């Protein structure tokens, strides 16, 4: 009180000095059931992979992409993301994701990266210089090698120009290495543009097959349908929490509700556009959100001249959530409840007044309206005065204020 | 519940503090208004078990001892006709409805059993018929009028109280004033709360969405827009409340004056206490208001008489002490002004002054000398 | 031909519960007592939303095409209920000159009076609907009923024109303000068009 | 920066001026009341109850005071009293006599 | 007469409609003032010729 009044002495009265507000004990986050998981499995776990010159592209859309399954896995030797962290991808939505899959040999994995040159980067698969996304690669000797040599995987050896980023060339046109047109006939300076990898299990690791998946992320002028898991936790009722339901967040106490939401309605609403109930996205139940108990903290004090003892009135709260007296105005602490009625000294409310009385203490009591009395009314009896008194009372009335005049320009723009 | 918003808000100084201070001043003023209107009696008088008030029947205004809060029938009718977690609270009034009812019962029982004496000093008992004789002498109607028409007067009063009951029970709009007040306040609050859903130029009305979506360097600008908007909303609300509280304070001073002069006494100010000559008033509680039942005397059936300003007896001019000369065509009488009660003219009805050559309209008659 | 749209085409503008509340909201609604084109497979515009209605005794009307060119040049929604199964596709379909049923895909899903509201806002294709029994042949019934949302497609295909796939009705939504009355159970039980007449204003 | 400052200080000035206007309305009402009390209480003898103190008004004396006025209301208060029997009128010769 | 300005203005909510409400309240109050002051007589009396 002394600070809130900016004084070292406090006159008798009841002052409001602060606000009581229950703090949230923990946090709860609730999102709908995690379903329609993105089909990364059919890319990473495909039995057969494409040749690099004919690299496959899988479009991932309208699904939940649990990137952890990828970045927590021990199955990958290369996992390199440019301009993005796969952990933060769990908090992001995209219009599309693209998984480009193929097979190369180990020494060529370095070519799957921005700003690289060589056979693969130039003629087979090219990333942009500003590539945003991930490159994942793992050895596939057990799957793509054969004792007699697996030649089913091909690479483009000749091309008239380098590929543009994400360009795909599957032509088998005879390459004209000289000035003589080939007309589709192979020969001198006329070569087939593709050649097979020779994948044998005894090859050096640089010549062994490696399966590669490139993840690209695309935002369009269209709804973003690929979103991260966004896991949820347990929900606790009947205690003040800070909550985050599907799209809304707030603080309050969640209680079993009374309302009948329609099958398509998620959020309740009061008349003054305040959230009133919510539908739990996982359990089809309606929870009332009663905001956590709060209210003013009034200090009831006699003049510091007389005493430094105070009582504290918490407005509109229970006596469980804070010589304690539960009044209609709130919960009053430090004030001794007495049965006797007195003249009101420090008004508290709802007919309760507090005062400092005798060894001395602060007491709270239902104020008295005055000594009760009866007039001995009868139909034939009158009371007449026989004497009198002359009484001088004093009525004080303000008449005028101080004539303050303020200079606007000097006050504002000194 | 936003630390960043509060940090931004602390730059505006004490706008918040003085808003709170203005509202606290309003609240204290409301408590003072109720106290000064009702708590005009130092003691709590109570009516005796006898209801022997000269034939007047007050059972519909006196407290019902087997009832909700010891309120009268009419008080209950009045109470049945008049009908959060965003930083807005409603403090309880210092005087509960039970205490207001006790105060009005004290005023009413004092009025019935003592008259105006309980307001001037100690309550001095007096029969109610004699009190009404006083109240009749207070409007220029001799008291014998009451004592000769006491039953008729009592029955008219009782019927008028019955009509008041019927009017309050049938028409709800009778309490429009009080209801209007309530409506206004509610609407104000609703408006205030709805102002939380506006953008005021920010990108979103939701403080948490701004905080969670934007980086602090720009979320700060957006929150500044929101803060200016909401602070202006609060200032508008508080100023409207101040002006409206001035309205209610003026009406509360008027109600206190009416209770002092109309209930605790007998006013003589025309149309201050209803149409007619004031006899008495009875206060009744009502939600956030008071209801005065004004009993007034209204002259009803009137007659045409010939009149004169004086009469000429022996050359002397006789004027009426208190009354007026009238004539039914043949004889002259001197009646009181407010009620036709004709009396023979005698030298103790009239006083002599001058002679018959000055008054314009003097007539001839004989003044009987007892 | 044309017909009176007495008080129909009102749909829950969102998924927010409200009870015993008069809520004023501005959205693309079918203006009350407006003209709705009445048909007994013409191509129609889709300016800014389409209220569609059908009265059936034999399940003649089957589906819809929405798009811009509808000729395998740009993606186009195809919504077909084939006899037990609802299929929604957004492939760049090649449609017939008169695509009737015998008397690059970016999304695919598979599951008397009927009212539908098809609108397209910010790439989302809201579909509201409401089914009811009826005994009337020559016109829409008079009365009030609110339309529940059924589908919210993230398609992203922008639509300009559309066509039905087989008596039905087409009305066009406008950005109007309405006063909606919610009863105790959260359902819209009455509405007032705020630009219909001075009393409604 | 100066624009932010100017808006803030202009808003503060407007708040102060509005509060002063309302407060001056309060004081004007009280000044009208004091003028009425002087006219009817000092310059006369009011019969309005409780307007000029508890009791039956006799007179009043005005005293200046800083930004206000102080009325010393001299009033008459009945003090000692007795119960008596009472009658509204008395028969004498059959006729009723009222006081 | 500016649609863009109006769309910006309706971001403030009821900062305008309540001003209109206050002014209409004042006007109704003025009519009430005049009626209270003058209309204190039920009938229209007339002086004799
Ligand atoms: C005073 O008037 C009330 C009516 O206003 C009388 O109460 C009625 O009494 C009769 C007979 O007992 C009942 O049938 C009515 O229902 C009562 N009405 C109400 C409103 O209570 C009362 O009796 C009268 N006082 C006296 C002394 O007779
Ligand atoms: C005017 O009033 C007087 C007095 O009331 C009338 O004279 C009285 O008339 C009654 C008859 O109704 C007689 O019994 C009284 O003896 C009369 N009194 C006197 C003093 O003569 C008179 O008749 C009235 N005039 C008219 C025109 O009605
Ligand atoms: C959501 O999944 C949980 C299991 O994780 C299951 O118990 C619950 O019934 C599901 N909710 C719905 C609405 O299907
Ligand atoms: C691929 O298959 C392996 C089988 O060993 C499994 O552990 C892994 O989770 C699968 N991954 C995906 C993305 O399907
Ligand atoms: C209050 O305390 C002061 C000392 O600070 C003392 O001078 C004064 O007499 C005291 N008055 C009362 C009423 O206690
Ligand atoms: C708070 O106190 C009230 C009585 O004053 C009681 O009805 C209520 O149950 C209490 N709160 C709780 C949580 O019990
Ligand atoms: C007051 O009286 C009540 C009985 O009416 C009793 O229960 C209570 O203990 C008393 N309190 C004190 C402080 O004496
Ligand atoms: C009246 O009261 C005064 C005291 O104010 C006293 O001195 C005087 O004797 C009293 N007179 C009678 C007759 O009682
Ligand atoms: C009184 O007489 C006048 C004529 O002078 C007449 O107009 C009026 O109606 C009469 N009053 C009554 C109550 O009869
Ligand atoms: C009343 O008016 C008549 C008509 O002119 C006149 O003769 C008479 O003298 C007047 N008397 C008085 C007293 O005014
Ligand atoms: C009244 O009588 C006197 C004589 O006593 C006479 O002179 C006078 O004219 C009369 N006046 C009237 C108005 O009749
Ligand atoms: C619909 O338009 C036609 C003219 O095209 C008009 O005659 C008719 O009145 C309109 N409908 C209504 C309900 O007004
Ligand atoms: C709301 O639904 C319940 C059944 O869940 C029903 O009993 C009640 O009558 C309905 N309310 C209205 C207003 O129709
Ligand atoms: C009159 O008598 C009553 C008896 O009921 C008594 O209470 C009262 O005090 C008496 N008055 C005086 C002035 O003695």
């Amino acid at each position: 009180t002394k600070c809130t009044l900016k004084s070292f002495t406090v006159e008798k009265g009841i002052y409001q000095t602060s606000n009581f507000r229950v703090q949230p004990t923990e946090s709860i986050v609730r999102f709908p059931n995690i379903t329609n998981l993105c089909p990364f499995g059919e890319v990473f776990n495909a039995t057969r992979f494409a040749s690099v010159y004919a690299w496959n592209r899988k479009r991932i859309s309208n699904c939940v992409a649990d990137y952890s399954v990828l970045y927590n896995s021990a199955s990958f030797s290369t996992f390199k993301c440019y301009g993005v962290s796969p952990t933060k991808l769990n908090d992001l939505c995209f219009t599309n994701v693209y998984a480009d899959s193929f097979v190369i040999r180990g020494d060529e994995v370095r070519q799957i990266a921005p700003g690289q040159t060589g056979k693969i980067a130039d003629y087979n698969y090219k990333l942009p210089d500003d590539f945003t996304g991930c490159v994942i690669a793992w050895n596939s000797n057990n799957l793509d090698s054969k004792v007699g040599g697996n030649y089913n995987y091909l690479y483009r050896l000749f091309r008239k120009s380098n590929l543009k980023p994400f360009e795909r060339d599957i032509s088998t046109e005879i390459y004209q290495a000289g000035s003589t047109p080939c007309n589709g006939v192979e020969g001198f300076n006329c070569y087939f543009p593709l050649q097979s990898y020779g994948f044998q299990p005894t090859n050096g690791v640089g010549y062994q097959p490696y399966r590669v998946v490139v993840l690209s992320f695309e935002l369009l002028h269209a709804p973003a349908t690929v979103c991260g898991p966004k896991k949820s936790t347990n929900l606790v009722k009947n205690k003040c929490v800070n909550f985050n339901f599907n799209g809304l967040t707030g603080t309050g106490v969640l209680t079993e509700s009374n309302k009948k939401f329609l099958p398509f309605q998620q959020f309740g609403r009061d008349i003054a556009d305040t959230t009133d109930a919510v539908r739990d996205p996982q359990t089809l139940e309606i929870l009332d959100i009663t905001p956590c108990s709060f209210g003013g903290v009034s200090v009831i004090t006699p003049g510091t001249n007389t005493s430094n003892q105070v009582a504290v009135l918490y407005q509109d709260v229970n006596c469980t959530e804070v010589n304690v007296f539960q009044t209609r105005a709130g919960c009053l602490i430090g004030a001794e409840h007495v049965n006797n009625s007195y003249e009101c000294d420090i008004p508290i409310g709802a007919g309760i007044c507090a005062s400092y009385q005798t060894s001395q203490s602060i007491i709270a009591y239902t104020m008295s309206l005055g000594a009760e009395n009866s007039v001995a009314y009868s139909n034939n009896s009158i009371a007449i005065p026989t004497n009198f008194t002359i009484s001088v009372t004093t009525e004080i009335l303000p008449v005028s204020m101080t004539k303050t005049s303020v200079d606007c320009t000097m006050y504002i723009c000194g | 519940d936003s630390t960043e918003c509060s940090n931004l808000l602390l730059q505006y100084g004490s706008f918040c503090t003085q808003l709170n201070r203005a509202l606290t001043g309003i609240a204290v003023e409301q408590d003072k208004n109720t106290q000064e209107v009702f708590a005009q009696v130092k003691q709590i008088y109570k009516t005796p078990p006898i209801k022997d008030f000269g034939g007047f029947n007050f059972s519909q205004i006196l407290p019902d001892p087997s009832k909700p809060s010891k309120r009268s029938f009419i008080e209950d009718l009045l109470f049945n006709k008049v009908t959060k977690f965003n930083g807005l609270t409603v403090l309880p009034p210092l005087l509960t409805d039970e205490m207001i009812a006790q105060y009005t019962s004290a005023l009413l029982a004092g009025t019935i059993t003592s008259g105006w004496t309980f307001g001037a000093g100690a309550a001095l008992q007096i029969p109610f018929a004699m009190q009404m004789a006083y109240r009749f002498n207070g409007i220029g109607v001799t008291q014998n009028v009451l004592y000769e028409n006491q039953k008729l007067i009592a029955n008219q009063f009782n019927s008028a109280i019955g009509k008041i009951q019927d009017s309050l029970s049938s028409t709800a709009s009778a309490l429009g004033k009080l209801q209007d007040v309530v409506n206004q306040n509610a609407q104000a609050l609703n408006t205030l709360v709805k102002q939380l859903s506006s953008n005021f130029g920010a990108i979103s009305s939701v403080l948490n969405d701004i905080l969670s979506r934007l980086d602090p360097p720009e979320a700060e600008v957006q929150i500044d827009r929101l803060i200016t908007g909401r602070l202006q909303s609060l200032q508008t609300y508080v100023t409207q409340q101040l002006i409206r509280a001035a309205e209610i304070r003026a009406s509360a001073n008027l109600a206190a004056t009416k209770m002092s002069e109309c209930v605790l006494g007998q006013s003589k100010r025309v149309d201050f206490c209803g149409k007619g000559y004031h006899l008495m008033s009875f206060p009744q509680s009502a939600p956030h208001g008071v209801v005065f039942l004004h009993v007034t005397y209204v002259p009803a059936q009137e007659k045409n008489f010939t009149t004169a300003p004086a009469i000429c007896h022996d050359g002397k001019a006789h004027f009426p002490r208190e009354g007026v000369f009238v004539s039914n065509g043949t004889h002259w009488f001197v009646t009181q002004r407010n009620f036709y009660e004709p009396q023979i003219i005698t030298t103790d009805n009239t006083f002599v002054s001058g002679n018959c050559d000055v008054v314009i309209g003097i007539v001839n008659n004989t003044v009987y000398d007892p | 031909a044309y017909t009176n749209s007495f008080t129909r085409g009102v749909y829950y503008p969102d998924k927010v519960f409200r009870s015993s509340v008069l809520h004023s909201t501005q959205d693309l609604f079918l203006p009350f007592f407006s003209n709705v084109t009445w048909f007994h497979n013409p191509v129609l515009p889709f300016n800014d939303g389409v209220y569609f209605a059908s009265t059936e005794k034999s399940n003649i009307i089957r589906g819809w095409i929405f798009g811009t060119t509808l000729d395998s040049k740009t993606q186009s929604l195809l919504i077909v209920n084939n006899a037990t199964n609802v299929v929604i596709k957004v492939c760049e379909f090649q449609f017939c000159n008169d695509p009737f049923l015998g008397v690059n895909c970016t999304f695919e899903y598979v599951s008397n009076l009927r009212e539908f509201v098809f609108k397209n806002i910010d790439g989302y294709f809201k579909i509201y609907s409401k089914h009811t029994p009826i005994n009337l042949v020559r016109d829409l019934p008079q009365g009030f009923s609110a339309l529940e949302p059924l589908v919210d497609l993230p398609i992203g295909i922008n639509i300009t024109r559309f066509q039905t796939l087989l008596a039905y009705y087409v009305g066009y939504l406008q950005p109007r303000t309405f006063l909606l009355k919610y009863n105790e159970n959260g359902t819209i039980t009455d509405a007032v068009d705020c630009a219909l007449d001075p009393l409604s204003e």
